[PDB]
């Protein structure tokens, strides 16, 4: 009587389902980087044409 | 890559060398020899005789 059950202890009020929050999806993206050139070496002038 | 390295070394260390032509007379060389100075045509005629 105190816990509001039946004669055999079965609950008189149906327990709520408590539907979960459920998982979510994941995402990824691209990443870039930048660089410069190398020092220009003075070409040793040959004799050819 | 080895061939390109060879070509690079060739075309960098290439140097047009000075070309010199010298005329040498055997008779005068033998006549002005430091050690055994002698007449070339005289010795030739002696050896032929």
């Amino acid at each position: 009587l105190r816990h509001n059950l039946s004669i055999d202890g079965q609950p008189l009020s149906l327990a709520i389902y408590a539907e979960p929050t459920d998982p979510k999806a994941l995402l990824t993206s691209m990443v870039q980087a930048s660089q410069g050139g190398s020092a220009v070496l003075p070409g040793t002038l040959s004799l050819y044409r | 890559l080895n061939l390109a390295e060879m070509e690079k070394v060739w075309l960098e260390r290439d140097e047009r060398a000075l070309e010199v032509t010298r005329t040498v007379s055997l008779a005068q060389f033998y006549q002005a020899l430091s050690s055994d100075n002698f007449n070339l045509t005289e010795k030739l005629t002696q050896f032929l005789r």
